[PDB]
């Protein structure tokens, strides 16, 4: 399973382009697909969801009227057409999979990233620690909170963590707190209270050390969470 | 709405499987099923093959409309544990041979006499229509002109010729038709060269569809 | 000649074994408490979406997810809490009387008149179910089957054989030959190292899988045995047969214990199944209605109304919250 | 064939059996003290019924 | 002979609903929604349901020899009376067709009657009789005072009712139901037996009475209408135009082979 994207470049202020996202190595159109984009120093930031089918399509209100999600299902690709690019809107965009069933896992795949240059009631996720100093070997901790609670009345808590290695597009760890992704190790661990989450690594190799990013699923327009780097 | 994004998302998943769902089970609604019945030496390897383990499925199709013949001699199980998923079935065709009417395995003929009787007369199938085939019609007129039928009826008492011999087989088989208000049996007479039988299945399935949306518009 | 004597006086000393065996009877101990009053048990859940006959349904060990099995090659895995399908995986044969759901519940499984056994993986990388395996060794239709873990699966032909397969390569690893009517049905045991088997023989033959010899044979039936189940202790079982009737056999004792039957019954059972702490014996009859009887004491404590077809397939969680009856008028029901 | 039905029949009448009424009184124990965890046996309240 | 025409009025008003309501209800509970035949037996109960009930305005119209309502109700009551009664008359009309596509055509009649397809035809239909009710409503007002639609425009409106509420249907009715018949003489298992002679005269008779209770019922009012354009006669005449309406569905139920096989 791949996604490749393809786009970006530099483009002058207030003008349109089109990022197109070549799924190759699963069922395309019983995914809903998401594009979620990141600022060249900040953290991710939730743009564009559209459902299987084309039957549901929602937009960031800091897009919403000014950005168009679509699908062609057939030749098996995603596209976000960006209209009046503001100087804001430059970011690297990845495009993610998501399929929703009972025990499902979203947001199971990430594209590997297109870069865009512009020339000059929400939930709000808090992660309070950054560059946490860590040694191989040893157990980390790192917290996260929620502005409102996440747990939901059918007794979900869509709290999601993400692993972004230095130079590659964010991964997947837990798709529900204490829900362990597929072919991820099981050292990490996930566990909240309400509104406080913590993800938890027991022994720590190597190539675990990047940036810890919560993701919330409860309601759009899915908030993410600042980084929480790690130091090696 | 009281829904959760990720439950919204799984009922607009499930509202696109029923849409499937239902467009298969309409495209499957247009089809029709047939039947296929017989003994070992009655023939219906030349019926399949004309009108073109476990149980076989033919696919044809004739004048626009899709056929599908259930080949399930291979079977050699309790057939009351298994008929039963035919109960809906647009038609029965029977094939019997009409040329074995001397030859033993128990005359042959009367083997499929019985298997006759015994399917159509099936609880099943208490109004399911019959296509019964009569074939190999060039080897019995042959066997007719030095064996007299009365190896298998002793009390035939007709003319050894070959009109009256078969009409007095296809008279024989038909009265095998218990109650015989709710159902009908289009026996026909075919053989090996001969290309008419798919019309006549046709003209018999159009019959019982008519009858069928007669029954669905609630005029009868 | 006479190893027809010496069977015949076999079979003789084993009858005279189980009558001295017969110290008393279960009705008579039963009688001494007091039964279920009325079991009432409303249509919670009604699952739509087949079009044609329900042959088989089994729920999930999380008892949320039930799979369903239909002739218009229908593979349905239904979320019973919320009402909406899972998956619906096309079968390449419409022809289907069974459909097993594995423990991890990674897989499903289905057969029947194509005498195969099909595996679906449920979790693969991609977003749709596959077909993994193929057993295709069986000389009469699949009856049932059942996982006995994410690589044994154990079915039952209508060619009066049970098999024991290894998914990884195929080949039937075992197979339990000793039947002489075609098997309609079987019943793993709690702890998945022998199970029941019932034929169209009105007989019902306990297996010992790691053996793979049949171990004990009950015959107490006057036709086919389309249903079997096993008591949740694991040390009795229960056979729905074609006279209208299900039995409780024994396994120490080697006897029947009680006869499940009325005389306002004449209909066939299709299916059985157990509640959790097994008081409660649930048999799919042929009159459109299951019924509930106290397995204890024989007495019917509820019924099931409200399908208008023939019951094929009825079921129990795994944690006794509700029922699922599946039947002919392609509806499935969950009952509390 | 009938040396395999004799041999089959010699094993199971060497069959250790217990009385019936054991038996009974074995499946009288489960039921009884399986009682309290059984949903269709009694009617479970709707605030604990995921089916409602 | 007042008291007698508002007696049978009251009569024709209460079996007529009864009936539609029972329809429905039989339609709803007593067997499922699935075929197109019950889809349209359904949208013609409810039509007539609703003529049944704009009837007894007419009936106090009568009674009163005024209108009290008030230009507010006319509008509503008119616009609806036009809508029941073009519903009711093309969803028989419908009826007929689907039986005639479904004898004489039945390999189209696999792909063409799915009850899907009846769904959407019956909101075709609903949707050209609310386009009518919207053209009256727009000419519906009120000026002994007695309401009618207010505008020679008079005149060409009544022709197209006539034209568009009795002569097509009742001609496309006629020559679906005859082709219908030939055809199921033409059948094999129509015209075998006694037996199924007799099941071939019997859905001839009950072909016949269909059509002879819609002309009998439907002529004499439109025959009054265009003969006046070119006061007890026209009010028992509109009494016969409600009384097909009403007993349109108790021929449709007391004379259905699903319901017999029900009942
Ligand atoms: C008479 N009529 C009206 O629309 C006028 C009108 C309506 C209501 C009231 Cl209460 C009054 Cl006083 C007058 C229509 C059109 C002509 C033929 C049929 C009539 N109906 C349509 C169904 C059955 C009766």
């Amino acid at each position: 399973v791949q996604l490749v994207e393809s786009g970006g470049g530099l483009v002058q202020p207030g003008g349109s382009r089109k990022l197109s996202c070549s799924a190759s190595g699963f069922a395309f159109s019983s995914f809903g697909m998401h594009w979620v984009r990141q600022a060249p120093e900040k953290g991710l930031e939730w743009v564009a969801y559209i459902s299987s089918g084309s039957g549901t399509i929602y937009y960031a209100d800091t897009v919403k009227g000014r950005f168009t999600i679509s699908r062609d299902d057939p030749k098996n690709t995603l596209f976000l057409q960006m209209t009046s690019l503001r100087s804001e809107d430059t970011a690297m965009y990845y495009c993610v999979r998501s399929i929703y069933y009972y025990g499902s896992s979203p947001f199971d795949f990430w594209g590997q990233g297109t870069t865009l240059t512009v020339s000059s009631s929400d939930i709000v996720m808090t992660q309070a620690t950054s560059s946490v100093p860590v040694t191989p070997g040893e157990s980390v901790s790192i917290s996260c909170r929620s502005s409102k609670s996440l747990l939901h009345s059918n007794g979900n808590t869509y709290l999601y963590w993400f692993l972004q290695r230095p130079g590659q597009s964010p991964q997947l760890l837990i798709y529900r707190m204490s829900n362990l992704a597929s072919g991820v190790p099981d050292r990490f661990s996930g566990s909240g209270s309400g509104t406080a989450f913590t993800l938890t690594i027991s022994r720590l190799e190597a190539e675990d050390v990047g940036v810890y990013y919560c993701m919330q699923h409860l309601e759009y327009p899915l908030t993410f969470g600042a980084g929480t780097k790690l130091e090696l | 709405c009281t829904l959760s994004a990720e439950d919204k998302a799984a009922v607009e998943r499930s509202k696109m499987i029923d849409r499937n769902l239902r467009e298969d089970g309409e495209k499957a609604a247009r089809e029709v099923k047939l039947l296929l019945l017989g003994a070992g030496e009655s023939g219906k390897s030349t019926i399949v093959k004309q009108m073109k383990t476990g149980i076989v499925e033919t696919h044809f199709t004739f004048k626009d409309l899709h056929f599908k013949m259930f080949d399930v001699g291979g079977q050699r199980s309790e057939r009351k544990k298994w008929i039963h998923c035919f109960e809906g079935v647009t038609a029965i065709i029977f094939c019997v041979a009409l040329s074995d009417y001397d030859l033993v395995l128990m005359n042959r003929m009367h083997e499929s006499m019985k298997l006759f009787d015994s399917i159509c007369n099936n609880k099943w199938f208490t109004d399911t229509s019959i296509i019964l085939f009569l074939n190999k019609k060039d080897l019995f007129e042959e066997k007719i002109k030095k064996s007299p039928l009365t190896i298998c009826y002793p009390e035939y008492a007709g003319s050894n010729t070959y009109e009256e011999a078969a009409a007095y087989i296809q008279c024989q088989f038909e009265d095998l038709n218990k109650r015989k208000d709710t159902k009908e049996i289009y026996t026909h007479f075919t053989c090996a060269t001969d290309t008419k039988n798919v019309q006549f299945v046709f003209d018999a399935v159009t019959d019982v569809i008519i009858k069928n949306n007669l029954k669905d518009c609630g005029l009868f | 000649d006479q190893l027809r004597q010496e069977a015949e006086q076999l079979k003789n000393q084993i009858r005279d074994a189980r009558k001295a065996c017969a110290d008393a009877t279960l009705s008579q101990i039963t009688n001494n408490i007091d039964p279920v009053g009325r079991i009432q048990m409303r249509t919670r859940r009604t699952l739509r979406g087949h079009l044609a006959k329900i042959y088989a349904m089994h729920w999930g060990t999380d008892s949320r997810l039930l799979v369903s099995a239909s002739q218009d090659g229908k593979l349905i895995i239904w979320d019973s809490y919320t009402t909406n399908k899972v998956h619906a995986i096309p079968l390449r044969s419409s022809w289907v009387m069974t459909c097993a759901y594995a423990p991890s519940g990674n897989y499903v499984a289905c057969g029947g008149l194509d005498n195969i056994c099909s595996i679906y993986n449920l979790k693969t990388r991609e977003g749709n179910v596959r077909v993994s395996r193929e057993l295709a060794g069986h000389t009469g239709y699949l009856s049932c089957c059942r996982f006995l873990d994410d690589n044994q699966i154990v079915t039952s032909s209508g060619d009066t054989t049970c098999a024991l397969w290894d998914i990884e390569t195929g080949q039937q690893t075992t197979t339990f030959t000793g039947h002489t009517g075609d098997v309609m049905s079987l019943s793993l045991a709690p702890d998945t190292r022998l199970f029941v088997s019932g034929a169209c023989d009105a007989s019902a033959k306990l297996w010992d899988v790691r053996e793979g010899m049949c171990r004990q044979t009950f015959t107490g039936h006057e036709s086919d045995i389309n249903a079997i189940c096993f008591f949740p202790n694991g040390n009795a079982f229960a056979t729905g047969s074609d006279d209208a009737t299900c039995r409780l056999f024994d396994l120490r004792a080697d006897q029947e214990l009680m006869t499940y039957s009325h005389d306002n019954i004449i209909c066939g059972i299709t299916s059985v199944s157990f509640s959790k702490s097994g008081r409660l014996l649930l048999a799919g009859y042929d009159d459109f209605n299951c019924n509930v009887w106290d397995a204890l004491k024989a007495d019917r404590a509820g019924v099931l109304a409200g399908h208008d077809n023939r019951v094929s397939c009825l079921g129990v969680t795994d944690d006794g919250m509700a029922v699922a009856t599946g039947s002919w008028d392609s509806f499935l029901k969950i009952w509390n | 064939q009938a040396r395999k039905l004799v041999e089959q029949l010699k094993m199971e009448a060497n069959i250790d059996r217990i009385k019936v009424s054991k038996a009974a009184a074995d499946l009288m124990a489960y039921c009884e003290a399986h009682a309290k965890e059984d949903p269709l046996l009694t009617p479970v309240p709707a605030s604990e019924n995921p089916f409602r | 002979i007042p008291v007698i025409i508002t007696a049978v009025y009251s009569v024709v008003f209460v079996v007529g609903l009864v009936g539609n309501s029972l329809v429905m209800f039989v339609i709803i509970r007593y067997t499922k929604m699935k075929t197109a035949t019950n889809i349209y037996i359904f949208n013609l109960a409810l039509a007539d349901a609703l003529v049944t009930t704009t009837m007894p305005f007419q009936s106090t119209v009568y009674l009163m020899n005024s209108w009290p309502f008030g230009d507010v109700l006319c509008k509503i009551v008119l616009s609806i009376d036009y809508y029941n009664m073009f519903t009711s008359i093309f969803t028989l009309t419908m009826m007929s067709v689907d039986r005639y596509i479904a004898v004489c055509h039945p390999v189209k009649a696999l792909d063409f009657r799915t009850p899907l397809k009846a769904k959407i035809i019956n909101i075709c239909i609903w949707l050209l009789s609310s386009s009518v009710g919207i053209s009256a409503i727009v000419l519906g007002g009120t000026k002994v005072i007695e309401c009618s639609l207010q505008f020679w425009w008079d005149l060409f409106m009544k022709i197209c009712v006539f034209i568009f509420a009795f002569v097509i249907p009742v001609l496309i009715i006629i020559v679906c139901y005859t082709l219908m018949i030939l055809r199921l003489k033409s059948v094999r298992l129509l015209s075998g037996s006694r037996e199924k002679d007799r099941n071939l005269r019997r859905i001839t008779r009950l072909v016949l009475v269909v059509v002879a209770v819609f002309v009998v019922c439907w002529t004499p009012i439109h025959i009054f209408i265009l003969v006046e354009a070119l006061l007890s006669s026209y009010y028992f005449c509109i009494a016969l135009g409600y009384t097909n309406s009403s007993l349109n569905p108790i021929l449709y139920a007391f004379l259905d082979e699903n319901f017999k096989r029900c009942f």
